[PDB]
């Protein structure tokens, strides 16, 4: 099954050069040409760009015009893209995504990858903080436990609440970027008032990229 | 930036049918052209190199598919083609039909059972660098003129003529004692031109005086009348 | 180069029904012209490609249509598994230039249910670095159209609240806000009443929430 | 071109009455004697006059470079049987001043032997020539060849000259003008200050040469001659040709045949130069010291 | 310059024995180096200087010894009023850059003693001016080796705490440590666990004393 396998997360610095592959599979990588789109959050595909499997003959986009380099290898049939002076507008998702054409023509995008998540800016150590009601926030019966957690750039968390015992009403809010360049979100639960200091909640949060692990209690 | 040349023999009366947006017994189950090719038709008649008198077990038309074969498609499998509800995982039964078949070219058929060999010039249009050339283009040669000659970087003007010198095989131009070109070598023929300035002068304005009369004589001073009444 | 519009931009319908999504454009593009599917989480896929054919692994279901300038896609029967983000592609000949639109987003039609307004005060560990984050929750409504009011002292606030919306959950279709008020600790030492007010369409008159510090 | 011109230019040319740095590497022994084969590493400045004069096969290979170690890209210009092997591919440089071994002139092995080929790495340019610099079959039976190659380095491309010419049986060394005309003009990148030669017996060995002008394994003619920024004037027959030259800083009547452009001075006193000396010494530490300290009365 | 460093930076001994701090180097200090004395109220004292012959008003049990890159100092019989720190001085002869290292510090080894865990809630008088101060008392124990971990609701606390270390008591040899966490007023009224974890080599178990609000 032709199935096009990329690499995963990796962050920069402003004024340098990410590479980023995307190996083929299934498919001889002789005949069908590829594509590299850029998918932003809440945007959506913004630049095309061809690379030829065969020769070096490419075709940048428009926007970039010069910034952007497409190789190609036919030793292990994978492509590359290496993005020069990232700046803060160009933190997205790369895709790789194939052709129903063979070389000379091309219709659409047929096959894709499964995305590259490529942010400029630098990591800081996570930080968990509870969030409690007040005596006077319990309306219809119903309390919400939440913890706010702050100063990671990264957003792979998944917070669980009682190692996962815990999943139903558990919301999860997308992580906002604050004015310091960090994401911060929150993750709130529904629970009865009945349970209220009987049961105890534990929001467990962990953060791959820095190895930090913290369970703060509500 | 790259021409992809894919060179086929078919029948003598499918010329017309591998075209942007046609529907052939040969074009829809066979290598297709979209409605975005941007290259050629070419094709010439075969009717002495590709005949021969026997069976013409040589050539097929490929027409049993199961589905419609997209464009640039070059099928390389040999699979038994099933039409329906007869599966044939040995040999070809009834309902199984061999997806190839002679294609009988017999020196006695007129046109339209002809061979004829098509080639389509596939032009690439990516937006690329013309790999490694891009002009380098010569014209023809025009001599016993003042025209403006460009042989190899060399611009300026000139009569282009015949010289009777001998070039030694490693040296392009030809100065004189003034740092002046007098001689070049035609890149294309190898041959020895040599380079005369073009013919100038000076006019001189005979009058024999206002007060007598009007009547004036021109003076080319270095011209033999040829470069432009007694 | 051809800049695709898409008028709509929020196609909410109920899941059964018919859809048309459509994404004019300028230039004769009846036979150039693709369209994908972008599903929250994963990469997007070809819904149909060349605006006249069926692409491969796709069902019955989807059947696009249109010719000129004017193009729409005509799903047949709505699915769970259907509801995500469409766009448009054209692809020109010489100028390879492909562009897309901005993409619209399938809702659900569900029950006119009320936000759930609650307000959280600055949790103690916060303020002992000197941030105080007043957060307020708006979670089980329609789709994000309201906008949250913060009044401090009767006064009204902008520019330092932050709101989140969570995607639509596929049990009951509602969605979740939460609204973070960002203050320093002097800021808020100096301050009392801190309000929330929410102005919602299912809330017949604004629901304010205020605490005393 | 240039016809019957007195043409004066300013390049680096050889000049005229030097010092050849003569090396005669010859190992040859009719009882058996130790000898010694020389091979020294040269500094390559501004050029360098390899003329060498062999019959079939004595000097095969022009290699320059700085340091040879680990740091230097070869610049192989080995003339083999089968075609010209310029490349200029960075390697792991080896320090063998012999390209396989001196002896075993037997056509069983191969027709090169590349013994010197270490490890190959990653490369930079390559130039395959088919028409071979040296070529010479020994048909004559008794006359050898006398070449010449002046390996100037530009800060644009390389110049390689070479030119054939009889050397029947002399004396001394050959006294007579000969023009050299380029052949290639390969670009270059590498800035190289020395030169090393190659030296090897070709598998065509031809009958035993019991006399002086037969067997040439004992009888390179290893030459290097440096060159330097010169004036020289240029005299061209009616075929394009040079005839003769002048050196017009050699002697005082070639400074004479500089200025007035001609090889045939009349009788007179003629200008050619202005004589200034140059001061020896320099006058530095400027006066006006200052007072004597109180060293008295502590002696 | 040499960098002098001190690879064991802790001589905990016992009253009456020998005694060897090294300070070693790179240049040649054979006959250039300078042995002090601080302690801790006063100025430091010369001890040996040269490293080859014994100082002025030095007594006997001080001596001194070394050459070439690595350097001892051999007390005879450790006093009460020897405990100080010792530094180590090379005397460089044209270019004056005299440095110094990090210091050895001289303790006293009585028994394994277990702090005396202690806790003290804010007064309601430092509450009345908005801040907060917890103070957890350890005294009674080995030189400064534990770390305290401040549990407020099962919370670990990091950044907010501070430690304040005694010196080496003179008549019983046990040093004292108070760790203070600094809160605001309503930084207490909201959260009312609050727990001060002692884990000390003397100590089996960690000892943790929490109260209620």
């Amino acid at each position: 099954q032709v199935q096009l396998v990329q690499s995963g997360a990796e962050v920069k610095k402003p004024g340098a050069s990410v590479k980023v592959s995307c190996k083929t599979s299934g498919y001889t990588f002789t005949d069908h040409y590829m594509y590299w789109v850029r998918q932003a959050p809440g945007q959506g595909l913004e630049w095309m760009g061809v690379i030829n499997p065969d020769a070096g003959s490419v075709t940048y986009a428009q926007k970039f015009q010069g910034r952007v380099t497409m190789t190609s290898d036919t030793s292990t049939s994978t492509v590359y893209m290496e993005l020069s002076s990232l700046r803060s507008e160009d933190t997205a998702v790369y895709y790789c995504a194939r052709d129903l054409f063979f070389i000379p023509a091309a219709n659409s995008f047929d096959y894709w990858g499964q995305g590259t998540l490529v942010t400029v800016s630098s990591t800081k150590g996570p930080s968990v903080f509870p969030l409690a009601p007040s005596s006077k926030s319990t309306s219809g019966g119903t309390a919400a436990l939440g913890c706010l957690v702050k100063d990671y750039f990264p957003e792979p968390v998944t917070v669980s609440w009682n190692s996962g015992a815990l999943t139903s009403g558990v919301h999860t809010f997308p992580a906002v970027l604050q004015s310091s360049g960090l994401y911060s979100l929150s993750s709130v639960v529904t629970v009865p008032s009945s349970s209220l200091g009987t049961q105890t909640y534990i929001c467990n949060v962990n953060h791959k990229p820095s190895n930090t692990k913290v369970d703060k209690k509500v | 930036t790259n021409v992809y040349a894919d060179s086929f023999v078919i029948r003598g009366n499918e010329v017309s049918q591998i075209a942007p947006g046609q529907t052939g017994n040969i074009a829809d189950y066979n290598y297709k052209l979209p409605d975005d090719f941007t290259g050629c038709v070419i094709a010439w008649n075969s009717n002495k190199l590709d005949s021969k008198p026997s069976g013409n077990y040589n050539y097929l038309y490929r027409l049993f598919r199961k589905s419609k074969l997209k464009p640039f498609e070059r099928d390389i499998s040999t699979e038994i083609y099933q039409a329906g509800n007869k599966p044939c995982n040995g040999v070809a039964g009834s309902n199984c039909y061999s997806p190839l078949q002679s294609y009988g070219f017999r020196p006695t058929y007129g046109v339209g059972h002809q061979p004829y060999r098509v080639v389509v010039l596939s032009f690439e249009l990516l937006h690329a660098p013309a790999t490694v050339c891009g002009p380098k283009k010569s014209t023809n040669l025009v001599k016993n003129k003042c025209v403006n000659f460009n042989f190899n970087g060399l611009t300026g003007t000139g009569v282009l003529t015949e010289s009777n010198k001998k070039f030694l095989p490693f040296q392009q131009f030809g100065r004189d004692i003034a740092d002046t070109t007098d001689a070049v070598r035609d890149p294309q023929t190898l041959e020895i031109l040599d380079i005369t300035p073009c013919s100038f002068g000076g006019v001189s304005v005979i009058t024999p005086g206002t007060n007598t009369s009007n009547q004036v004589a021109v003076l080319y001073q270095g011209v033999n009348c040829t470069e432009v009444s007694n | 180069e051809i800049v695709l519009t898409q008028s709509p931009a929020t196609l909410s319908l109920s899941p059964g029904e018919r859809a048309t999504l459509s994404c004019r454009a300028s230039q004769s593009v009846s036979s150039y012209l693709a369209w994908y599917q972008q599903k929250p989480g994963q990469a997007p896929r070809l819904l149909i490609y060349d605006a006249t054919n069926r692409a491969t692994g796709i069902p019955a279901r989807f059947s696009g249509s249109g010719s000129g300038t004017d193009f729409t896609l005509t799903i047949s029967s709505l699915e769970p598994e259907d509801f995500a983000v469409y766009y448009c592609q054209h692809r020109s000949n010489w100028p390879r230039m492909f562009t897309f639109g901005q993409g619209t987003k399938l809702e659900i039609k569900r029950t006119v249910a009320a936000p759930s307004v609650f307000i959280f005060p600055p949790s103690d560990e916060q303020l002992k670095s000197g941030t105080a984050s007043v957060v307020c929750l708006l979670n089980n409504f329609y789709p994000r159209e309201a906008k949250v009011q913060w009044k401090v002292d009767n006064a009204l606030q902008s520019g330092n609240s932050q709101e989140s919306v969570t995607e639509q959950d596929s049990k009951d279709s509602t969605y979740s806000l939460s609204s973070t008020l960002t203050l320093s600790k002097a800021d808020y030492e100096k301050h009392k009443v801190y309000a929330c007010e929410v102005t919602h369409q299912g809330l017949s008159s604004p629901v304010t929430k205020s605490f005393n510090r | 071109f240039r016809s019957s011109v007195l043409h004066s230019t300013q390049d680096l040319f050889l000049p005229f009455f030097s010092n050849v740095t003569w090396f005669h590497a010859i190992h040859v022994s009719g009882t058996n004697g130790t000898k010694r084969f020389d091979n020294p590493v040269l500094p390559f400045n501004d050029g360098v006059y390899f003329a060498s004069t062999e019959k079939s096969n004595i000097i095969r290979g022009w290699i320059f470079g700085t340091t040879l170690d680990s740091k230097t890209q070869s610049l192989l210009i080995v003339n083999n049987a089968t075609n010209v092997v310029i490349k200029v591919c960075e390697f792991q440089f080896c320090n063998d001043p012999f390209l396989d071994v001196y002896q075993k002139n037997n056509k069983s092995w191969m027709e090169s032997e590349f013994r010197v080929y270490s490890s190959a790495n990653n490369c930079t340019f390559e130039y395959v020539s088919q028409p071979f610099l040296m070529d010479l079959e020994g048909k004559e039976g008794n006359f050898k060849n006398l070449r010449e190659f002046v390996f100037k380095n530009i800060d644009g491309y390389f110049k390689i000259y070479s030119k054939h010419t009889p050397i029947n049986l002399e004396r001394d060394l050959p006294q007579g003008f000969s023009a050299l005309e380029p052949l290639v003009d390969l670009p270059i990148g590498i800035n190289i200050t020395r030169f090393q030669t190659l030296l090897a017996l070709h598998r065509s060995y031809l009958t035993p040469g019991d006399s002086s002008s037969g067997w040439t394994a004992g009888a390179a003619a290893y030459y290097v001659g440096y060159l330097q920024p010169r004036t020289f004037l240029l005299k061209y027959n009616e075929n394009g040709t040079i005839t003769d030259a002048v050196d017009c800083a050699l002697d005082p009547l070639s400074e004479t045949k500089c200025t007035l452009k001609s090889f045939t001075v009349e009788k007179g006193i003629y200008q050619t130069s202005n004589f200034r000396v140059q001061p020896t010494e320099s006058i530095v530490r400027f006066p006006n010291i200052t007072n004597l300290c109180p060293f008295h009365e502590v002696f």
